[PDB]
């Protein structure tokens, strides 16, 4: 029979940002159980409140053995074998769980399916809302949600979140406010209450003197309030949250929350008007005490190193005089705001406050934009700098960080990345893709060491011996980026195992090869190139005299392939798009195949064999721009 | 209008209610600390298999929180009310709600959040999982199941509730400053603690003797290790508390970089782990008297 | 037959009565001492013209009285109940009688005597006159008007009542050993503090480091003098209490001859006298808030 | 009318040792007021309770003595004419005194009748003088202890709680700083309550209602009566001390005597320890039997009724049994260690900084005691036992019994040494070297203990003056005056030749011989001891009624021997009548006064007979020579006195014939030699110039 079974675990209150996936895992386990226990069903609905996870199996067939005993055996393990970021030791037991287990509801339409865990057996009695509600019996598996609605709990997470959203729209439309809701913020809120009632509070207009970033940080990040703006996007002195109650004494709770937020806001105003006191040179000099790390040294000398790096990057990258001067100034002062109490209370707001303070002191706003952006990206899916100066600044910052932190041997591990250096490298790669620059990660060792010897040699013993492994760490991050975009492993191992080790070359070659891989004329080309590289790898020539002599040629395919190679080198240049490069190289595949058909390179005359190997190694060197194409498997 | 509870009354009501739940009313441990978790009635008594149900007030001196008496929520010393019950009863949240009800707080009239905070104290190796109880947007409590205290697997599990007396009183008495508190018999918290705030602030910031602090820490560590060596747990633990407060004084003075901070915490971690080891060893050396007599009391 | 009152209930009854008598429920100061006199709520608060009404329990660690858990009334650590009222009300003996009657003790069924004892603590320069209150021949209270605290004339007069909680509990519970004392919810005092008593006894007698005590005292005195120089009353007073406890441990170790005992007392006495100087100077430098509040409370 | 006043100051509870002297001082202050405020009354009864001091003035004459002045004027012949009328002068003298001629009375003066005008200048009535005297009486009192109230710093025995000031039923209103005086008294803190008083006589009666016995005599009578009732009821022989009764009487207001028992095992410990614990610390009356053997029972008194008596008894039993278990442990642990342990540990106990340790004190006292046995003539066995005791006499100080009971020093040393297989006489000597216990107290019954005590206290005083720790007129921090007093008492009770003149050399001499670590300025510092000890002997002599002049005569002897002074003083306080004695005293006073102003070298007194002018010089010289042929430190004092004095006819014939003040230097020097030899011989007994002849 297509009966309906009901399983609710009632717990202590759980962290919001993980409540939903846990019940999703439970759905998964229940479904997997039913497949593994060879059961049929129509649906599995889930219910989540901060105190309970519930599954409802609709249309459950009644035999695999009968349903009751299969559930008895399986449900205990279903509950136990669920997985969490954290698990906890309860009263006398080493049994670890996300939160200790308080009650269990296991009902087969009207039947009590006993499945017993610790001190709490399984019964048909559920607990209602923790403040407004009481415990309640459960009659039928279908009635569950309705019955909970009596005890003033919204079990359906989707319906509860919708309810909060509807109240949000009601408040936005009643006071002509523009409430802007965040989705992880709403996710937290939805999984923090069981019977919601949205509310709004006000705060004093004098605090509107301050930048919106501090206010939104306070509200959203700490009090989890939704800042109120107008149509013109001006920030209004109001905030919104949701109470875990009804509309009883809503005014008093709102007043208490206003009091708390106003405490935080007064702290912020004090920090603002206290940080305003000092001039920029004072912060710069005080930065000498701030060590960037134990074994590295201070943040001020780090800023000097980044300043030199930024000057070189402006030179190499081609920026106008104004851009170069602004970049130099920013690299001079971009990290000063790190020594402030404003960031001491708001760790999230670091960097941006430097932009606001320096711009406030009558400086150039582009410098402030770079200061705001040298933290960007803020996450793995975060935003990238909108200005050249900020991108260059962040790249230089992370370059210094990774070089030094590998000079200290702190290479991040599989689960431990103490300094987000993996994220820093990932951000560098993402920015490079967005901007497209020629980037030798091959010779940066010599560049960094060389230039520190030139200017400041205190940071100079084993600092490029540890910078060679960094090039492969950046490479691993690029490979993981490609595997995030599903690219074939052989394309990966080809663009990765390149001699150039240039980021833009890797990206462009991978894009071109992901495009042309569906053409019929592709496989033959690949075979020819692979064959060529296989023959060229063991040549005993100095790769500086590869001049090909047409007089040592036996047939004409050698002569004209040599002419084609020459005219390709006369066109193949460093200022060429990847698609043109590949098309031109591939176009010669009939030439290479008829070359090998006609010209046998395994020659009983040494000098001619050397000449032919030169003619082949020139193309091999041109190929190695794209990488090690022998690492493409075509089938 | 109804009367808000003085600090006095808050302490009395909490103590009486938890006594109604079989907790023991110990007194604050006589050493300078930064939280009541480090008092032996919480720390040492929560390990081993011996049951222990206590509740006691504790002055916590946090030098880094000294504000020269202008900031009315950050103080050189604030006071916590520690509830520590082992093994944890399944109604611990119910009893916590009942305690808030006895404090003149109607849950029907207010919004309370259990926002998870995996509590950690690295110096003593204390680990715990639990919530920060937020009241009307204001954090008022620390409610935690202990999991690893002094590096040791905790059996039975000890529940802890930390009431923040300064913020709790400021909310309940509806004052905007902690020094505007009706402490007891109508006397303001400022009227007593205004001088200690300024004096200890200058002590921790601009007046302490640095080489003195260094020698004090080193000698305390030497002596605590020697005392553990013979097997004198409590005096060595007192010296460990002295080491911890010494580290707090130096770190607030501006002597400890991030480097040497970790080393100090490692040394304190080793001290606390060894102290816990020896204490459990000696309680096993005594047949665990608390187990025998508490089981005798149940029947 | 009636249930005897546990230490828990005794302390609660005393605190309730004194709260009803306008006393404030302060906490025991978090430092090692030898009597409740050395808490600033007793010591520092008795000088100057500011009124003060407090009541608190206080652990008294007297190293020479430790007995390794054989003698069940003289211990390394006992609990005193300090009641300190300034100025002393003329009905103070009436309040003391009401309190002892609140403990369920009818004077009609018992013998109570006020035996003159010239109370003195020379190291702290504290002088007082009053009785040792004997119940059925056993001293249970120390009731004293202060005359010269820290060498200074006491204006107004301060009354203090020091209850020996261990002896009182042993009497009311009619037990011949403190290790059978019910602290709270039936948990035995022995099962808790039997290990601390033995451990502290062995530390104070047969394991403490002599040169450590000497150097610690001398450095503590240097630091207290430094704080007096700048005017940090409470930190210097804490260092003075630690000095006195170190001296007590030295006497228990067998390190202080009778000769230098007087010299150490002289150094500690000057320490306390200078602290009193700085404290009164700063409190009169702040316009005496408690006088303002007494004017407010009379009106 | 003769009135009755009632003044009770009711206080907080007072220490017994001042309750009676306080009420006696209140009597004295009231009497000083009444006389200076010229008041007469019938009686003043006193009442004292641990909480109040009360005087009751019966028959108070309602006025300060009015000035009934009697002023004399002119004679009757001048005040009255022949016609008997008043002369105008008899009008003027009466008018000036504020009277008329009617108030004139004629009173005879040496056979002349003078007028007298008794001007009744009235004095003062009770109320106002009472106000003034109450104030001044309150201000002055002095006490061992001191007091302080809130804003009223003032030193007193105890805080003042209530004041009753009643004039037969009339209220004397007077307020003290905040505390008024009213007719309300307070009963027992436990059984009673406040109560009003109608009349000043009713006071005692009303306290009886609220069950407080103000009459100290009645309280003691009832207490002793109930004690005797229990003694005759349980066949006990209670031995009560009287000072304990003083404490108990001045500690209670409504008595109920009671007895408790304790365990027979405690009879294993010495009876001295049991009596000390109970009596001195718990204030119990030990019980003896008919044969006077001590029973394991005790008696005390509650300040209460006979309700729930056994519960109080059990509380006292708990306290006593706790102390007794402590005593048993101390006893049975002190027995475990051997004597050598205590002896060696005595090295650590410093007797003082500049003196040294108590072990070194035992060494010095050991040498001193051996030397004293030598000089005093003691047997071989006595000397050996004394040496052993001085070896070990101070060991008991490092016993647990002395740690708990400081009084039982010496006694425990005897107990343990007898237990430790030592000589019981040695232990008794250890017990006796502490004696005497006061100025009025017991002395050692044995020669060994006497010598030990003398040597110990001699070392103590010699060392304490060797370090400059000289007590002042009212301050004696070490009770050394009592030690010297005991020295005198023991020497007198034993009667030994003890010259403080040469003891300096003896002590130094023998320390040089044996242990020179105590040998630098220790006879230069015993010279002021030669200047000491005299005042203590003088103080005892003035305690024994002896004429100050007899004291100052026997004291100023050259020998400075204590027993020599004792016997000479006995002789001279015995002769208050001999006829040829007064002439001797007069002649000797003249001779000594004349010799005091001789400026010759007192080492060169060889007398040259060729410088003689008459023959009485030769006869006196011959008498001097044949007396010197006997005169030695080897004759009893009366022999010296009689031999010197009997030749007074020779002395008088010398002074009559030979004029001593000679204008020839060598002749006067010869006379001064012949006289200063006699002066030196006389000064053995001392300075007879301190004799008043009557």
């Amino acid at each position: 029979m297509a009966k309906t079974y009901l399983l609710e675990i009632g717990l202590e209150e759980m962290p919001a940002h993980v409540v939903t996936p846990s019940v999703l895992q439970l759905k998964e386990r229940m479904i997997k159980f039913l497949k593994d226990a060879r059961l049929d069903f129509e649906d599995v609905k889930t219910f989540s409140t901060p105190r309970r996870l519930t599954v409802q199996v609709l249309g459950l067939a009644d035999k695999q053995k009968t349903a009751a005993e299969v559930l008895t055996g399986g449900i205990k393990d279903v509950i136990t074998k669920m997985n969490f970021p954290t698990m906890m030791k309860w009263s006398t037991y080493s049994f670890k769980y996300i939160r200790p287990i308080r009650w269990i509801v296991s009902l087969l339409d009207d039947e009590v399916v006993p499945v017993q865990i610790l001190d709490v057996a399984a019964g048909r009695v559920s607990r209602g809302h923790r403040f407004l509600g009481h415990d309640v019996e459960i009659a039928t598996a279908a009635d569950y949600e309705a019955d909970l609605a009596s005890v003033q709990v919204v079990a359906d997470a989707a319906k509860r979140k919708a309810t909060i959203r509807e109240q949000i729209a009601a408040l936005a439309n009643e006071r002509d406010w523009q409430i802007k809701v965040n989705e992880d913020l709403l996710e937290e809120v939805n999984n923090l209450v069981e019977y919601p009632t949205a509310f709004a509070g006000d705060f004093d207009t004098k605090y509107l003197t301050i930048p919106d970033e501090v206010l939104i940080t306070s509200m959203r990040d700490h009090q989890r309030f939704f800042y109120v703006t107008d149509a013109e996007d001006n920030l209004l002195p109001h905030f919104v949250s949701v109470r875990n109650g009804n509309t009883d004494h809503l005014e008093n709770v709102a007043l208490g929350n206003q009091k708390v937020l106003t405490a935080r806001l007064e702290d912020a105003a004090f920090f603002y008007h206290e940080d305003q006191q000092h001039s920029i040179q004072e912060y710069v000099e005080r930065l000498k005490k701030v060590s960037f790390h134990d074994k590295i040294g201070t943040m001020y000398e780090k800023m000097q190193r980044v300043m030199i790096i930024s000057d070189f990057l402006a030179d190499r990258f081609g920026l106008t005089e104004t851009e170069k001067n602004q970049l130099h100034r920013a690299a001079q002062i971009y990290k000063f705001d790190l020594v402030t109490g404003m960031v001491g209370e708001f760790p999230e707001l670091q960097g941006v406050m430097g932009d606001k303070y320096a711009v406030l002191k009558g400086e150039d706003p582009a410098v402030g934009q770079a200061i705001r952006e040298h933290y960007m990206p803020i996450s793995a899916d975060g935003d990238l700098p909108k200005s050249k100066v900020g991108a260059v600044l962040a790249i230089a910052d992370k370059v210094d960080s990774i070089t030094s932190f590998f000079a200290v041997g702190l290479t991040p591990s599989g689960s431990n990345d103490p300094f987000a250096l993996r994220r820093q490298a990932f951000g560098i790669v993402r920015i490079v893709r967005e901007q497209g620059w020629d980037f030798p990660i091959r010779q940066l060792e010599a560049d960094i060491q060389k230039e520190l010897v030139a200017h400041d040699a205190t940071y100079n013993l084993d600092f490029e011996k540890q910078t060679a492994p960094v090039a492969d760490f950046l490479t691993d991050r690029v490979k993981q980026w490609f595997n995030n975009r599903k690219i074939r492993y052989d394309i990966v191992d080809t663009v990765i195992k390149g001699s150039r080790q240039d980021i833009r070359e890797m990206f462009k070659a991978a894009d071109v090869l992901n495009a042309h891989q569906d053409d019929p004329q592709f496989k033959d080309t690949i075979e020819a190139f692979t064959r060529l590289l296989r023959i060229t790898a063991k040549a005993k020539l100095a790769a500086d005299d590869l001049t090909v002599d047409p007089s040592l040629f036996e047939n004409e395919a050698e002569q004209h392939l040599y002419d084609a190679v020459l005219e390709l080198q006369k066109q193949f240049t460093p200022a060429m798009s990847m698609e043109d490069r590949f098309k031109a190289l591939a176009a010669l595949r009939p030439l290479i195949v008829d070359y090998f058909e006609q010209t046998m390179v395994m020659s009983k005359d040494e000098k001619v064999r050397d000449n032919h190997l030169k003619q082949l190694l020139t193309i091999a060197q041109m190929i190695n721009v794209m990488g090690d194409l022998n690492q493409l498997i075509v089938k | 209008m109804s009367k808000k509870l003085s600090v006095q009354e808050i302490i009395l009501t909490l103590q009486k209610f938890w006594s109604d739940q079989g907790c023991m009313l110990m007194q604050s441990y006589d050493t300078e600390k930064g939280a009541g978790t480090m008092s032996p009635y919480t720390f040492l008594r929560a390990i081993g298999p011996e049951p222990w149900n206590a509740a006691y007030v504790e002055p916590s001196r946090r030098p880094a929180d000294g504000r020269y008496g202008e900031n009315p929520n950050r103080l050189y010393q604030h006071h916590q009310f520690q509830v520590v019950m082992k093994p944890s009863p399944e109604n611990v949240q119910d009893l916590y709600l009942q305690s808030l009800e006895k404090l003149g707080i109607n849950p029907l009239e207010h919004d309370i959040r259990f926002v998870e905070d995996n509590w950690e104290n690295p110096s003593m190796g204390c680990a715990g999982v639990g919530w920060e109880v937020w009241l009307d947007g204001m954090e008022i409590s620390q409610f935690t199941y202990f999991q690893q205290v002094g590096g040791l697997e905790v059996d039975p599990v000890t529940s802890e509730i930390t009431y923040g007396l300064e913020r709790l009183s400021s909310y309940i008495q509806d004052v905007n400053s902690v020094f505007d508190l009706e402490w007891g018999d109508g006397v303001k918290y400022g009227d007593i603690f205004l001088e200690p705030e300024f004096e200890n602030s200058k002590y921790a910031f601009e007046d302490s003797n640095e080489e003195l602090l260094l020698m004090l820490f080193d000698e305390y560590e030497k002596e605590a290790k020697r005392q553990i060596k013979n097997g004198l747990v409590h005096p060595a633990y007192d010296y460990c508390l002295k080491c911890s407060h010494t580290f707090n004084l130096m770190d607030a003075r501006g002597m400890v970089s991030v480097t040497e901070r970790a080393g100090y915490l490692d040394r304190i971690r080793n001290m606390a782990k060894s102290i816990a080891k020896e204490f459990v060893a000696q309680r096993e050396k005594r047949g665990f008297p608390l187990l025998k007599h508490a089981q005798e009391e149940t029947k």
